[PDB]
């Protein structure tokens, strides 16, 4: 359950990302893959080097989805519903793997917003992409 | 966990930077913040209600300054880490149960404080080279549950 | 999500399991604490041992909590909530620790149910012991 | 892992019992219809729509057969699980990168059915014997990434 200061803490620090949201997005699947090789398997078709153009398309998808959920903040399960249904049937997306890439996404907000990535809001980043996850993960079947 | 020459310098070079007296009381504090329920195994430490009681809390500092210190006597031995943490093994597992999910969390909150510490030069190789050292250190204090 | 048949299967197991609910909840407990010796820590002030009172009588509220969400399957964030405040603030509960405790409720009812513990059924209740599990665990502020 | 005497007792008692040719396939079914997920790494089974293809789709009562054959050299060699599943290690970690995570929820699949099996049989003290051992099984088997 994310609390009014967690919406505000995180509508903030993505406010503060701005547009390089999908640079970021980038950056934190290429730390996903070098701190946890297990998830490169899901990618057998993909360039993961460094400068990748492949890489760097899904990144700016990735960060798009994140702020979906940010703009729709009650309304996760529906705003990433075909998501979720992808992660799940589709692409059969290990439930731990979400903990790897959320982990590696608040690494690169970290590693960007000196300011802003207090402990109230790494707090707060936390429950959103535990949230997300948990969106995300809700459709095996 | 086997580091190459590469990861191994990438972690000592950037540890040799790191405030030891600020990052462990800074990590402990944030895995208090972020993960309330670890808050159970430090009632003594007083006043833990909001961020900046955590985060200003003396105890949370001194404590934090210690568990720092096992993190640097690992760096110094990346070979033997089950030696290292053996009696940290049974302080944490036999004694205090703590799960050993908990020594993962910590390990990645501090990885958090060092990207924050040192941004772009927490680059996307050196958090991986950081990740093979806290995952060993998480292995190695959780051997007594194994 | 639960679907229709998965609530048509839990509903099934829990029907079969009747009034032995309590003593089921009471057994799935003391699984736990024998298999999992972290979990101990909780219950300083319980006897733990075989045939214990307290065991017995938490047991009961345990299978209480859980035919509650079963009967209010649709709603269970709300009919759970003051249970995920209590789990959260109160008692400070290892969120992992509710995996444990879940899969042995899922042994005791597969050592009490042979004919309804079908692999259809054991991924229906394994679903709505996680849809517990997740609500459970979301008031960590 | 360490079990007492007592539990290699409860253990080995009870796996004498044990159907060899179905208990396997039992629990590798259930495990991709519960875990669904898991249907990833066995692409080339053919029929895994439903629970019933799953359990009775013939490559998941073989391939199974296989999984609970090294549960049986685990359990002959419980002081030794490291060097029995090497082998099996280099396998699932560094050829196939399965998450270690499955193999924990293999073993507790196993343990429901084992529980679903033996009934009342399958006492509290018996599964807390048996939790040792797979959680060992999955430990060896997970030493690649360590
Ligand atoms: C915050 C968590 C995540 C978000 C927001 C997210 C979002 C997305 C989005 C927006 C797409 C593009 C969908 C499309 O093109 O129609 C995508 C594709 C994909 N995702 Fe994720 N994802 C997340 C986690 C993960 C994880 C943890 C994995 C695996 C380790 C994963 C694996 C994939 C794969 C394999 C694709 C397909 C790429 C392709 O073939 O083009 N995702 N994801
Ligand atoms: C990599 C992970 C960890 C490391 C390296 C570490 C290290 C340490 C160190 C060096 C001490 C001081 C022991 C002494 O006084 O000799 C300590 C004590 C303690 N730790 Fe940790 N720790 C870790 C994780 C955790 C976690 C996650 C918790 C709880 C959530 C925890 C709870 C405690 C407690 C309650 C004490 C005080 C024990 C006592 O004084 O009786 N530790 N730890
Ligand atoms: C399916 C999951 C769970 C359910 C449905 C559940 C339900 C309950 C209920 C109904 C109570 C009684 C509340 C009251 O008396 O007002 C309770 C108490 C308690 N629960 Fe849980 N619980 C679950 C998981 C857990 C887990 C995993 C733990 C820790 C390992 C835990 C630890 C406790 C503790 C320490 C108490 C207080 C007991 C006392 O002091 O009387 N619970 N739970
Ligand atoms: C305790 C856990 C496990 C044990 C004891 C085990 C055991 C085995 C055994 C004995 C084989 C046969 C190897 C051979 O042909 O020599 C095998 C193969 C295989 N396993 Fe597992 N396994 C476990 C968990 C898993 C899990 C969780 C997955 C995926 C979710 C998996 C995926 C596979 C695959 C894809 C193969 C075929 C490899 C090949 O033939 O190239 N295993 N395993």
């Amino acid at each position: 359950v994310l609390s009014p200061a967690d919406k505000t803490n995180v509508k903030a620090a993505w406010g503060k990302v701005g547009a390089h949201a999908g640079e970021y997005g980038a950056e934190a699947l290429e730390r996903m893959f070098l701190s946890f090789p297990t998830t490169k398997t899901y990618f057998p078709h993909f360039d993961l080097s460094h400068g990748s153009a492949q890489v760097k398309g899904l990144g700016k998808k990735v960060a798009d989805a994140l702020t979906n959920a940010v703009a729709h903040v009650d309304d996760m399960p529906n705003a990433l519903s075909a998501l979720s249904d992808l992660h799940a049937h589709k692409l059969r997306v290990d439930p731990v793997n979400f903990k790897l890439l959320s982990h590696c996404l608040l690494v690169t907000l970290a590693a960007h917003l000196p300011a802003e990535f207090t402990p109230a809001v790494h707090a707060s980043l936390d429950k959103f992409l535990a949230s997300v996850s948990t969106v995300l993960t809700s459709k095996y079947r | 966990v086997h580091l190459t020459p590469e990861e191994k310098s990438a972690v000592t070079a950037l540890w040799g930077k790191v405030n030891v007296d600020e990052v462990g009381g800074e990590a402990l504090g944030r895995l208090l913040v972020v993960y309330p329920w670890t808050q159970r195994f430090f009632e003594s430490f007083g006043d833990l209600s909001t961020p900046d009681a955590v985060m200003g809390n003396p105890k949370v500092k001194a404590h934090g300054k210690k568990v720092l210190g096992a993190f640097s006597d690992g760096l110094a031995h990346l070979d033997n880490l089950k030696g290292t943490f053996a009696t940290l093994s049974e302080l944490h597992c036999d004694k205090l149960h703590v799960d050993p999910e908990n020594f993962r969390l910590l390990g990645n909150v501090l990885v958090c404080v060092l990207a924050h510490h040192f941004g772009k030069e927490f680059t996307p190789p050196v958090q991986a080279a950081y990740q093979k050292v806290v995952a060993g250190v998480a292995n190695a204090l959780a051997h007594k549950y194994h």
